[PDB]
């Protein structure tokens, strides 16, 4: 698993190259911003049980198929197999902002998860729905101007967004 | 690789956690370690090209029998001595990475793993690679805790090949 | 309803206390950036009929099944009304931003919201997207370097971004 | 809570309008005006307990039947005096509050709603604290245009208690 | 017990390891933010009376069955009062721990481990302690990052309920 | 396990009670020695190697008993073993210097061993002489002023002594 900084450690590595000082710069600067990253970590995750679930009732009022009696999240097991994912996914996401790097992510959650869904007749499309919510929620949250020395979080709210992103694609 | 960030990391996720304040403290003391750490790689960085033909002429200087037996295991030869400054530059190279990541983790991975393996197969004796790690130690020119930093990594590597 | 000073002062009352020397310090950053809250939102609101209209028609184009007949946006009717709401959150958003603070938008504007389209049919998520595309268009305008005495924005462009965000989390 | 902005979205709003040039010109001023008005915040919560103590003082040396009329209302023993104290605080308190937020809003909320009930439940003199706010503004050594906002609030209360 | 220090160690000893610079960075972040953490530790217990009282009666307030219904698990009669309060001064106690340690691990060891088996048995709803907790991070006092600590471990017990 | 702040904690719980200013003013006093302690493990530690090969040497010329064949020590497989067994007490004293308790210690290394040794067949007193020396040379190079801001470690110095010396009267 890689942090921001041992990615660039390992492509230099892979040229057998000290590191420039536009990639010195670059890791400083993100070292410089780093509460923030501690604030978007903290404001997600001490809001989980929030997010994970209105995003499942909002997926849910929209999509009413899926808890129809026959409906992929009908039953209470299959209920809470589908809330379990919302937070692993939302787990290993906020693990990504917490590096830097979509390597945790991508590693231990999404990598043959597409596949995975294929196997059970679960939605993949609709599972991108519910990462959707999540990540407008985990924004919102963040990203929220009250009760937080005001600055620019510009940057890195784009680099969480990225990793949401990223899980939607995979999962579909 | 070993970071302290993937380590925070690490040990939620083997308890199937979420991140908890215990390691966003970790972090945060990362960071403003971070300082110290891209000064002293920063100082190693640009002032390599000495560090490193410095400390191979010190590891001859100590054990001289290195510039003349014969046999590949040597710097007795032109390729010999290419071959001992490639390797003390890559000691130093993974110093610096140690420190931009603030872990032992490129070290790890890339030199420590295999390290005695390597050594007894082509007949390289330990003692060449601490002289040389003596040598960095001495004249890295950090003050404060930059060098404090710099010293961690390099006694780590010395320990490693003792 | 609360401005960003005012808010402070409401704090500080729950408290009764006066205000720290530090936080005085931190008031004349505020009126310090003064000058480039009012560009954005001259900025944005000199441009709100593009925006809105360029948003909603990116948006029919993307989700036809709105405009098709018996979509939640076909009569004439209910496109002025989709369109009104379009309007109403870019104003309020608006007013956040002169304000320094969300509580405008919160209170009169997202207070509520997601039930009242749950109950009318109208699908948050498109909704959420159509802010997005709101979001997008208002930032660009406001942050267009052309046309201005040359400077960093990227907080105050950061805080708009998030009274956007909690829009669009608002919805579904 | 009233202020130059909270007024200005009160008013595009009660008409269902975007902010026009207009209302960008009032909180412009309200910037402006903000240099000599926290000056003035400022200024009073630096010599906030003086000015309290003094005030007070001035309070019984022109009232002195406010140390001896027996009867909670009065300030005729150590918890009156308290009590005193602490209302004259307060009143300084919200002017400050006026000068941050650059309105009545604060003072409005949160002291002269209700007043006058309060003062005739619990009865308390107008006359008493109109002599504490001319003390504070007496006394509070602002000169310029700061003097001008802190007297301006001050005046405010006094005309409120009249 | 889980706490920064003891993830560090655990880390090292789980490989065998001697600690290094990756876990000390660790300590030193948790050595720093120990200033807000004991700082918003010692406000709660100062203050821990009224906040218990005050968050009963928000509780008792939000669900006024609470205090109607007949049943040993309800507010309802002089012992649910005293078992209600008790509890609501357990979870502080134990928001109190865990800023003082730098970590959970109080928390999950002597309130969560075996949360939901407790409220499951004798029927006490989970909605009813997030209240309450609600209530302390809404009333503390703290401002700046001590409060950020006291709720993180607050958000940290309201998700356990959750 | 328990660092200086848990045992504090697990002793007050088994109490039902907050802590006392006496127990927080002590905790934060050790907050603010806390780069002492933090020097203190990154000295012993990055000295490890040469700690131990000079103790066992050391040993092994005052008791060449151990070494002659038939001797506890003798042989390379038992050599590396009673070495090995080195290394363990001395990181664990670190993990100890680190927590600022004894528990890691006393649960993961100290308990059983002298039961151990006894079982093995190997001189306790001999292990605890090899302790000794250990923490002679640890507290020397933890306490060298050189290299270092000048300051009053005696305090640090004693609690370190304290636990070599639990860990040899463990097995003597
Ligand atoms: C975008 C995320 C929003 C921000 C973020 C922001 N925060 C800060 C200051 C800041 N944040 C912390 C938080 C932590 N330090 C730690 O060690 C941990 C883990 C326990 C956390 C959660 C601190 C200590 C500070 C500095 C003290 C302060 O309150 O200022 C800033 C200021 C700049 C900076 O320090 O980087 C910003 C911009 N503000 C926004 O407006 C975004 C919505
Ligand atoms: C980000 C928003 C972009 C900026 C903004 C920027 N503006 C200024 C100076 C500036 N802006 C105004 C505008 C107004 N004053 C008012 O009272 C009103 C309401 C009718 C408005 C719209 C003024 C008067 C001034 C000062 C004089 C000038 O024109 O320069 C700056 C300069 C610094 C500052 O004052 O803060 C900047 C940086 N420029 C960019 O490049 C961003 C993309
Ligand atoms: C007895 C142990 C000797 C002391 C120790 C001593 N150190 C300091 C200051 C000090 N030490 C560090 C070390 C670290 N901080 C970290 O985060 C880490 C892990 C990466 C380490 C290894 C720092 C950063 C500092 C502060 C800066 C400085 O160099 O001063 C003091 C000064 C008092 C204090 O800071 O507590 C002392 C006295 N000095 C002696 O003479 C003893 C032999
Ligand atoms: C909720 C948004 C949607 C669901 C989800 C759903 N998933 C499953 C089964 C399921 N989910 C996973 C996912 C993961 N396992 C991992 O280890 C990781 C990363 C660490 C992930 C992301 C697996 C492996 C499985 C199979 C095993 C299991 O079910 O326990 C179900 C139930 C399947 C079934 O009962 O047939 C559901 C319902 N379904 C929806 O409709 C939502 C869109
Ligand atoms: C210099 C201090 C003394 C030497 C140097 C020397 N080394 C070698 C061969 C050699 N060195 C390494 C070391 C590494 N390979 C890696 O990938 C890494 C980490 C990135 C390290 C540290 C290896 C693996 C090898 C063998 C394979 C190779 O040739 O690259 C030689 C030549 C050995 C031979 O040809 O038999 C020499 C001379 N010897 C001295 O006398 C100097 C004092
Ligand atoms: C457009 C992108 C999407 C819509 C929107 C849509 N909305 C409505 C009705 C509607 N919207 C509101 C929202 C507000 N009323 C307020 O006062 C405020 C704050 C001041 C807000 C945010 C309300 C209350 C209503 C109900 C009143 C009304 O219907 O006029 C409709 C029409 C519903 C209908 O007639 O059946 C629509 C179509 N529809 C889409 O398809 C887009 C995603
Ligand atoms: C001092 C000039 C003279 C006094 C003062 C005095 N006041 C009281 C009671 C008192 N004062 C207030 C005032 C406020 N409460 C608020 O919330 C605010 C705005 C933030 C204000 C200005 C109230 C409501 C009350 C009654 C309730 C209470 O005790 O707090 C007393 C004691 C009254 C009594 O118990 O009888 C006194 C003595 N008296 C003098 O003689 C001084 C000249
Ligand atoms: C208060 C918000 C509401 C209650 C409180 C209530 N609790 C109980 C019994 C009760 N509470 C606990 C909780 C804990 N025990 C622990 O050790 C810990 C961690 C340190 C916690 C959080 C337990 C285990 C029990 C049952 C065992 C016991 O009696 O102590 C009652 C009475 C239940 C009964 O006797 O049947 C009540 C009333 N009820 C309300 O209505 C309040 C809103
Ligand atoms: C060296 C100074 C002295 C010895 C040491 C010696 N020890 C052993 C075997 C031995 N030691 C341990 C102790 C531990 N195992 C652990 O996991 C831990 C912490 C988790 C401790 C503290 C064990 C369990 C064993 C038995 C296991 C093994 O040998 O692999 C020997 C080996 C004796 C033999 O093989 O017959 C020796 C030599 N001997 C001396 O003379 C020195 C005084």
């Amino acid at each position: 698993m890689l942090d921001a900084f041992a990615k660039v450690v390992a492509q230099a590595d892979a040229r057998g190259e000290f590191l420039t000082n536009a990639q010195f710069d670059a890791l400083s600067n993100l070292v410089k911003e780093g509460n923030k990253r501690l604030d978007a970590v903290n404001r997600i995750t001490s809001n989980a049980s929030t997010i994970v679930a209105n995003a499942a009732r909002a997926l849910f009022a929209e999509q009413p198929q899926l808890i129809q009696p026959g409906g992929n999240a009908y039953t209470n097991r299959r209920m809470a197999a589908c809330l379990r994912d919302m937070e692993i996914i939302l787990r290993y996401v906020t693990y990504a902002i917490l590096a830097g790097d979509s390597s945790v992510l991508d590693d231990r959650c999404l990598n043959g998860l597409r596949e995975t869904y294929q196997a059970l007749g679960t939605p993949g499309s609709s599972v991108a729905v519910a990462i959707q919510k999540m990540k407008d929620a985990a924004i919102a949250i963040a990203n929220d101007p009250n009760g937080i020395t005001p600055g620019d979080c510009s940057a890195l709210m784009s680099e969480i967004a990225g990793y949401f992103d990223r899980a939607a694609a995979a999962v579909a | 690789m070993k970071t302290p960030i993937t380590e925070a990391i690490a040990a939620a996720d083997t308890q199937g956690r979420f991140l908890s304040n215990t390691e966003l403290q970790a972090v945060d003391g990362r960071f403003k370690r971070a300082v110290a750490s891209m000064e002293a790689a920063r100082a190693l960085t640009n002032n390599a090209q000495s560090l490193i033909d410095g400390a191979a002429q010190a590891v001859y200087q100590k054990f001289p029998y290195t510039t003349t037996m014969q046999g590949s295991q040597y710097a007795s030869t032109p390729e010999g001595k290419a071959k001992c400054a490639r390797d003390i530059g890559y000691y130093l190279r993974m110093v610096t990475y140690c420190l931009v990541a603030g872990g032992t983790g490129p070290m790890d991975e890339y030199l420590i793993a295999g390290l005695s393996e390597i050594n007894s197969t082509f007949d390289l004796s330990p003692s060449w690679y601490i002289e040389a790690l003596k040598y960095i130690k001495a004249n890295h020119g950090l003050t404060g805790q930059a060098a404090v930093e710099a010293n961690a990594y390099i006694d780590y590597a010395i320990n490693a090949l003792s």
